[PDB]
Order: C-alpha cells, then structure tokens, then sequence
C-alpha cells in the first residue's frame, strides 16, 4: 500500500515471488513411465540402447 | 523387476566402490535398460508354462529382455600359476590355435580357456570352471551396469610375404575391454 | 574468536 | 559397566592414521616444516 | 586484551603471506577470465547469453542450444549412437519445444530440427584447471622469490667508530645537511673506517628474475590459447625473440575453437552466420585507427 | 525458396518418427 | 588421526611430482590436440563430422567414405586385388547402401561408386603414440631442472653475530625499516661480518635452460608436422635462426596430407571441391588484416 | 562518472527507462527478474508499470531494465590486488 | 643416433642441487628449513663460520 | 515500421503478464 | 523478425486457450 | 541439393511401404 | 526463491550455494481412509 | 562383428502356429 | 595475521626424555 | 600426498646378518 | 526527441490532476 521505494537492494525486493525457477519436477516419471510392468506380449529381444551419461 | 525401478538406495553395489563405504546412494532403473540373464533351459520354462499357461498376458511378457545360452559355462579359469609339462597337452592346444605354447611356458591366473579342457593332467586341480552350481540362475541387470569397449582400428595387419618357402601370412590384432560397473541395480537369484 | 571473511573493504 | 571390549581394535588406533590433503601454499601451515605435525600427533 | 608480538622477523611470515596471497589470486583470477575468449560474432541475430554459455562450457557440461520459439534459449545436453528426443535435462521454464528435437550434425547437413551439443573441447583427456594448478605454484615460489630479493634490497651507510658522541656530530652537520669540505682529526677517523653495505649482489640478480617471471606467465598463456599471435605475425617478432615457439601456440589456440564447432552447424540450419572467432581486440585507440567515416568522430569526440 | 526449406524440414521430421518404430 | 610429516624435504618429493604430472599431463595433451590438424575446406557440401573422422585417423583404423544416401556418412573399412563390396564392417545403423559398392580410386578416375578408404599415412612404418612418448620423457626432466632451478633460486642475507641480542636490534631498527646511517661499535661488526647468500651460478644458468626446453618443444613439433613454417616463409627468417631445417619439416607436414589424398579421388565423383589443407589459422585480428567490405564490421564490431 | 563509481563497488546498477530517457537504478541456472522489486534510487521517475529484464526474454523486445555487472564471473576483488602490490611498491 | 645420445646425455646430468654441509643432527635443517625454501630474507647464524662458503 | 516495434513490445507486455498468472 | 512475432503471437494465444474455456 | 531431397524422400517412401501393406 | 543468490569466499576462492524451500504436510481427518494389515 | 541377426533373426521359438508342413528346404550351396 | 605470542608465562613440569630425537620418544 | 611416516614406533627383533651386504643376505 | 517531450508533457499533465480536482 505504502509506496516509499518499495525496490530496496535484497529483501525489500524479495517479499514477493523473486525468480522462481527450476521447480521441482516429475520429468522422470515414476508410477507411469517407471514403476511400469504393462510390457506388450512381444516377439524377441531386440535391443537396449546403451548410453554413456556424459550429462 | 518391480523392486528395482523405485527410488531406493538398495539394490547396487556402490559400497564396494571408493568413497562409498560409509555413505548412502539411491538409483532407480526404467526398464527400457533391464535384461535379464538365464539359461536356455529356464526361458524355454516360462516360455512353455509361465506365458503360455497365465490366461493374462496384456502387458506382462518380461520375455523381450531374455539373454539365453545353452549353458553359462564352458569356460575355465586359471588357480594356481604353474608350468606345463607334457608334449600331449601342448599339441592339444595346438588342435586349438594355440602355436605359442611350448614345454618353457608359464600359466598365470589372468587367463580363461573358453572350451573344455580340464581333462588333462597339468590342469587337474589347477583350472576350474564357471558355472552356477544350481542352474536355477537369473542375473538381471540393466545394460548401462556392462560396459564393453573393442578396438579395431587397427583391424587386419599388413601381410608378410615370404617368397622363398612362398608363403604369405596373415595376423588380426583386436583389443577389447569387457568390465561391469557397480553403480546400477543388480539382483542375482539362484539356490545357493 | 576470529574464523572470519568479509572483504571488499 | 564392565566390559572386557577385545584387546586387538584397540592396538590399531595408535597406529592409524587419516592422512587428509592438507594443501601447501596455504596460511593453514605456513613454513610448513615438520613442528606442527608433531603437535597434532602427541595432542 | 592480548598482545606479545613475536619480532622483526616477522616479515618471514609477511613474506610467505605475500606467496600464498599470489598464488591464491593468480590462480583464481587465470580462471575468473578464461571463460571469455571466443564470444564468436557477438549477438548477431541470436538469442544467447554468450558469457553465460562460455562460464557453462568451462565446467565441461556440454550445453545444448537449439530452438525454444525459433530465437535459440540454451538448455543443458547431459561408434555414434545418435541422439533425438529431449530427454536430456532442461533449464528453461514454459519455452520447451514440446514437439520433434534433434541434433543437427550428421542426419543431415542443414535440415534438422536444431539441438545441437557443443564440447568445451573435442576430444577431452586432462582438465584445465589442473594445468592452471600446475604453473601457479611454480609462478607462486618465483614471485617469492622476487619480494624476497627486493625486500633485502636496502642500503645503509654504517659509520664506525667508539660510541658516545664523536661522529654524531660529524654526519648531522656535514653528511645529510649536504656539507662539503668536512675537516676530521688524523686518527684514521675516515681511512676506510665508514663503510658502505651494498647489494650489488642483488641487483643484477632481479632483472633476470623478472624476465623469468615474465616468460613463465608467457608458457602458461600460449598452453591456454591466450596468445599475442596475430600481431606477432604483423610486427616480424614471429620466432626466438618472443621465445614461445610459434606452432605450438596457433596449435592450442584452435583446439578450443573447433571445440566450439557445432555452433557453425547450428548456423547452417536456420540461415545466418555464426563463427567461431578469437577475441583480442581492445579499443578507442584500435577502433579510431581501423577507421580514422565522419561518423566515428561523433561517437569519441 | 521458402517451401525448398520447409519441404527439407518435414521430411526430416517423418524421417526421425519412421526411426521410432521402424523395423531398421 | 594419522600423522607423522617427514621433514622439509617434502620438497624433493613435491619436485619429482611435478616432473611426473608434467610428463602425464604434456603426453595425453599432445595427443588431445594431434587429431585435429587438417581440416579440409571444413564442411563444403559433404556430411562428415571431421573431428570424428580425424580422432578415426589417428588411431589408424581405415575409414571409409562412400554415399549413404547420397551424402557421404562416415563408415569403417577394416600387389593390388580390388575391393568391391560391402563386406566391411558397417557404423551407421540403416543408411547403408544395400546396393553395388566400390572403391573409387583406379577403377577409373571419377566413375564408380564411391567408398573411399583414407590411410593416416601413406606408408605406415612406426606409430607417432611412439615418438610422442620418445620426446616427453626427455622433456619432462628438462622441465624437471628447469622447476629444480627456480626453486632453489631464492636468496637471504644471512647475519652473523654471537647470539642473543646484539644484531636483533640493528636489523630491526636499521635495515628494513630502510634506514640509512646506522651506527655501529668498531669490533668488525660489519667488516664482512654480514653475509649474502647468492645463487649467481643458478640465474645465468636459468635462460639457457629454458632454450632447451623451447627448442626441444620445436623439435618435437616439427616431427609431427605442426609448424610454424609458412609465417616464416613471409617474415625472412627462413633458416638457422628458427633452428629447424625447413626441408624437414615441410617434409613431415606433407606426409599427413597425402595420407588423406582419397578425399580428392571422392570430391572427384561427386563433383564438389575438397582439398586437405593444413591449418594455421587464428582468429579476430587475422580476420580483420585480410578483409580491413563493410559487413565485415557490422559482424565484429 | 556516477555509474562507474557505483560499479567498482560491486553493486549491479540497473539502467532502463524512467520517462523513456534512460535514468539510474540499483539492482541488488536462470530465474528470470520481472518486476520493480529491486531498490529504487530516484524519487518520482519510477515506471510504476511492467519492467522486466531485456537479456535472454527476445534480443530487442522485452521493457528495459537491464543490469550490468563490473565484472562477469566474479572471484577476488580488484582492491586487495591494489593492496597486494602496492606495499611490494 | 650418437649424437641424439650425446644431447639427451648431457641434458640428463644437467640438474642442480644446493649441498649443505654440517655436522649432521639437527643443526642446519631447521635453517633451510624455515629461512631458504620459506623464501625467507635475513636469517641469522652463530659465528662458527656457518656459511663462510660451507 | 513504427508498429512493428510497437507490437513487439506489446506481445512481450501480454507475455510477461501471462506467465504471472500461467500454469507453466 | 515478422515471422518470428507472429510465431510469439500464436503460442500466447494458445497458452491463453490453455488457461481458459471462454 | 533439390535432387538430393527428392531420393530422400523415395527412400522413406520405400521403408514406409516396407513395413505396412497398406 | 527456492536458489539464493551465491557466496564467494575469496579466502579460500570458493563457491557457496544454498537451497531454501518451505515444505508443509498433513492429513485432514475429515474424509474417508482405512487400513489392512496384521496389527 | 555380428552381420546376421542372432537373438532377433534368430534364438526365436516365438514364431510358429500354423497347422502346417515343409519348412525343409534345402538350399543350395557356394 | 600479525603472528604473536600474546602469553609468555611459567611452567612446572618436568623432562628428561631417555631417547635419541623427539621421534624415538613418540615411539 | 605429502608422505608422512604417521607411526613412528618400538621394535623387539634382532639382527647380526653375517653378510657382505643386503644382497648376500637375500642369497 | 519530439515523442519523448511530448510524454513528458503528458506525465506532468497527469501529475497535475492527480493533485488538485479543478
């Protein structure tokens, strides 16, 4: 309500939202994508790709 | 196959590693990694009864990550580092490809065989043989726990010509890097 | 006791 | 409160040793010369 | 309070602060630069906080830039088994593309919808931050060495004789007030009897130990890349007077820009030109001779 | 000289799809 | 806790550390710059990641180049008696031409269908992992005296007096805080009684050592081809000044280039320009003296 | 003269509009800055409107208040380097 | 090859030590020790010649 | 020309007010 | 650049859509 | 590169009849 | 501000992050829960 | 390397229904 | 910094280590 | 690194090897 | 420099009513 110059340096700008980021995410999908076992009646065993986690 | 795709610190083998003695470290794994490894004779069981006799398999055939083998062994491992004495085990290896062994030659522990070979007289009690003694045997993985690196680039070596017994000759060099990592999610099963 | 940081001074 | 703990985990202990990486060129130890090692030993 | 001071050798620990001190700032000022060389055409068309992406390169985490809504945000990228969906993690908040990524390498020249990693370096064996580690302490100890020499460099003339009150008077009036002509007794009161403690032995010891100093900052510089090179070939100083060796410099300087290769497939794809280039440039003085366009004396003055 | 593009875009997109389910 | 320090000679296993760590840390660098030399008129038309056929070269496993669909994906290829098919082993996954193979080189000039194999070298006789272990050794102790050098290069002015308390007050009060004029009793209480420890048989030593390390890094570098050689062409100072011998080593830098020759028995098919030059490039001031078109400011700035 | 002042300080000013004419303003992964949050040093020039940063939102789009650092990645401060060598003087 | 051997010969003895010399217990180290490779200047030292060229 | 500049400024005003209130 | 505001334009209606049935 | 575009596209024309009869 | 903004220590040149969020859980006792198990 | 598809072309048992005969057929040789 | 030995004070304890060096009496 | 002798200790074995040096001894 | 006086202008104008009712 009260003006001043409610932009001071840190914590006068920071009791609002201040840069939310990164939020915690279900990007790996546990229960859906893993914890999965509805693995389709398939013919062999073609393949599994594996990567070397550079990142 | 259930267990391991949870967020669990169980289930790998980072406490055998460096720093994780003491500590705690959680994996998941996500199935589109996972195999599992038996013999022929266990996937020709659930192959026979398990997915044939379940009235239900929409989604529950596991069968697409089935590594098989006649037997998982046929291999023989060195103990106890010695020399070889008798011309009949040597020229036994040589039915094998084995031109460099002669009766001046030395055995270290660092060595397989890959064939049946234990029936002879220098390597009774020294060299034993991989097997699960109870045959009832899955050892599942995912595939970013192995780790398997060739080299041939240097694939086929130029030949030697020999003119005067007129005898060209031939070598392959390949080198090869077959390790696991203890950092995944690993469950063996047996009757041990 | 001093353990301390600050700069800038 | 009487309990003969073993003889042998306790023998080790005066023969054990971290050996962190304290690093030199530091103003943890200076001239690093070989006195404050023996003060952290004997205390 | 509390307070016994321990000498006036003191300065043996003054001395080795000022070593530590060195090493410590030198060491973390070589890495608080080198994540700006390249910089590559800057702000073209492209929407990339380049100092932003050069600080993420120089942690070795491959970034990946590609398209967010066609104007090129980065996001993070952790035999050729190739790479498609965007599986990798993202930084970004709602600009995801949520739609068909790619890498834009070898799928196709200029075709692929563009995500494309770029490695600090091609083919990575040793970290440079051990590099800067390696020659930091061996510039710390002959940056020692240099305070040291110039710290004992401090000359005094020593008068000599028997103590109370007969040469006092003989230097206040006639030494620092400047008098000539000072008249002294026969009793050998000069005959050598002042003397003069010099270091003669030092001085010429300290010019070489700065140019040792100054090379050594030369052999760290031409191993990161930074180097004099263009204008060393413009000014015909190219071999043995700066003793860095010429092939070995332009060698290292490209190494980190063929690293930073994928941005030039990136431009490819989306039409617009994207090199590589390699910083040297420092201005008002460079800028006015490079143009000497009326229009530039406006701008300066 | 537009389309050529955009020609070249599509087919890479239903070329890195017929990738996801291909016999290949 | 465990602990018990040596002494202070810590030193003289932090120097053979260093020796060590320079000879690891020089070795795997020069092989993590070697297999990028070349280049080639870097991505004219034709789609191959070169820094992943280079680091292909350089551990001699024979590449080859062919179509894929019609745009030249990298694959392996591991008297004359001619190859034909695809019998080779194959690294992409379904691009392979499933049809009439070949390899383009003596069939006709420009004709067949291409699959070209390209050597590292000509004439292979010994691997270059070989010379570059041959030389870093020898380096590594030259750095080893060049690091033992400088750091015993470090100098006191040693007083010497009988002990407690009568030079203690001299030094203090008199030298470091710069004083001149200190007085001082007759009993030869400076007649070379103050001494200076010099290491002036170790700083002339100093810059020829570095000499040898320079020139042991030329001779090192012009083995391999990486060269310094066409700015020395244009700056005059051809020969015995860069001690160098520039018949040899524009010998070594040639050996490589025709090694990868091949790549012109391809562009020859296909009807595109590709020749393997040798680079010595090195941007943002190179750039700006070969160009001084106006868009080539708005570029830069 | 009053902006590089405040940069060797360290403090990020931040320059954007104030009536279209470009006044002063203190400023004190990427979490995006939007609003006038931050300190606020003139008295009546305040945009009282949408600010944002001008950075990495589009090239040349987004509302200015943009903020410059002395320095880009920060490690010591350049005034215990004056004080290092300036005893050795 | 000879000659080869004569360079990497001579730049392998070409390494330089500084030699103290002292009787021997725990005289001389703590002076190295805390007064030459600490870099420092001005240390101090007993009259018996103890480096009038020791 | 002048518009172009002025609707550019106005999408980044509704954006950046949008994601004030988004579920992104 | 007018390519790339409508672009903005069109995902910023969508988002809007997202939020909202009217 | 119009020619090149073109033998792209019959061949993901030919892997697509490949696997489907329809 | 689930990030806060970092800390040099120029001391020890070293960089310090945090990580701040507030986290608040519970059960309300007014719908409908049971439970099997062996007690 | 592996050319010819073993664990996919071939270890399969996966695949055979029909009430059916003759999948003997001796091809020919090099 | 500025290293001083602000106590210089008194001491009531004992020695005469029956060993070679301060090393041969840690052991 | 920085190798440390961290025990530093007592010992109860004898020694007079008849020998010319370490090297006979092992022989 | 003509749009920027003529803001100001409008800025003042506003400050102006903000203050008094007339």
């Amino acid at each position: 309500m009260y003006e001043g110059n409610n932009m001071r340096s840190m914590m006068g700008t920071s009791y609002e939202d201040s840069r939310l980021n990164k939020r915690t995410e279900l990007n790996e999908n546990m229960s859906i994508d893993t914890n999965k076992s509805e693995d389709s009646y398939g013919v062999q065993i073609h393949s599994l790709s594996k990567q070397s986690f550079t990142g | 196959i259930l267990n391991l795709q949870n967020n669990s610190a169980k289930y790998n083998e980072v406490h055998r590693a460096s720093g994780g003695a003491i500590g705690q470290y959680t994996t998941v794994s996500k199935l589109k990694d996972i195999v599992i490894l038996t013999t022929d004779s266990l996937k020709s069981y659930l192959l026979d009864t398990k997915i044939a006799n379940t009235f239900q398999i929409a989604g529950i055939d596991f069968t697409d990550h089935v590594i098989s083998f006649d037997d998982l062994g046929g291999v023989f491992k060195v103990t106890k580092e010695f020399k070889l004495q008798n011309q009949d085990s040597i020229d036994f290896l040589r039915a094998y490809g084995d031109y460099q062994s002669q009766l001046g030659d030395t055995i270290p522990v660092g060595a397989v065989f890959t064939y049946d070979v234990s029936k002879l007289k220098e390597f009774t009690g020294n060299v034993e043989e991989i097997k699960p003694k109870s045959d009832l045997y899955a050892f599942i993985l995912d595939i970013n726990s192995i780790k398997y690196k060739r080299y041939t680039k240097g694939m086929l070596k130029p030949p030697f010509h020999n003119p005067e017994f007129d005898e060209v000759t031939h070598w392959i060099h390949y080198y090869s890097f077959k390790a696991i990592s203890p950092f995944f999610n690993k469950i063996l099963i047996t009757d041990q | 006791n001093t353990m301390f940081e600050t700069f800038v001074n | 409160f009487k309990y003969f703990d073993d003889i042998r985990p306790f023998l080790d202990e005066i023969y054990k040793t971290r050996e962190r990486y304290t690093p030199f060129y530091d103003d943890r130890a200076d001239y690093n010369t070989n006195s404050k090692s023996y003060y952290d030993y004997i205390s | 309070r509390g307070l016994n001071v321990e000498l006036s050798k003191e300065i043996s620990k003054r001395v080795v602060e000022h070593r530590n001190r060195f090493k410590r700032l030198m060491f973390n000022r070589y890495l608080e630069f080198l994540p700006l060389l390249i910089n590559y055409t800057n702000r073209d068309t492209v929407g990339i906080d380049f100092i932003q992406l050069e600080s993420a390169l120089r942690q070795n985490i491959n970034v990946v830039v590609g398209e967010a809504r066609n104007k090129q945000i980065m996001i993070l990228g952790y035999q050729k088994r190739l790479t498609k969906e965007d599986i990798y993690f993202i930084v970004p908040d709602y600009l995801i593309p949520d739609d068909c990524l790619q890498i834009h390498k070898l799928y196709d020249n200029c075709m692929s919808g563009n995500f494309v990693v770029m490695q600090n370096k091609p083919i990575q064996y040793n970290s440079d931050i051990e590099i800067i580690e390696h020659y930091t302490d061996e510039l710390a100890e002959v940056a020692l060495s240099r305070f040291s020499l110039i710290m004992q460099a401090k000359f005094s003339k020593i008068f000599k004789s028997e103590i109370n009150d007969e040469s006092i008077n003989q230097l206040v009036s006639e030494i620092y007030n400047g008098a000539p002509f000072v008249k002294m007794s026969p009793m050998f009161n000069a005959d050598d009897d002042i003397i003069d403690l010099t270091s003669n032995s030092v001085i010429p010891a300290l010019t070489e130990m700065k140019r040792e100093y100054q090379n050594k900052i030369s052999e760290l510089s031409n191993y990161l890349g930074i180097n004099s090179l263009a204008v060393d070939k413009e000014s015909g100083v190219s071999d043995e007077e700066a003793k860095s060796n010429r092939g070995f410099t332009t060698s290292n300087s490209n190494i980190y820009l063929k690293g930073r290769e994928p941005i030039t497939f990136l431009s490819k794809r989306y039409g617009l030109d994207i090199k590589p280039y390699y910083d040297d440039e420092t201005t008002s003085k460079i800028s006015m001779v490079d143009t000497l366009k009326d229009e530039s004396s406006d701008i300066n003055g | 000289v537009v389309l050529e593009q955009r020609i070249a875009s599509l087919e890479q997109q239903v070329t890195t799809f017929l990738s996801s389910q291909m016999q290949q």
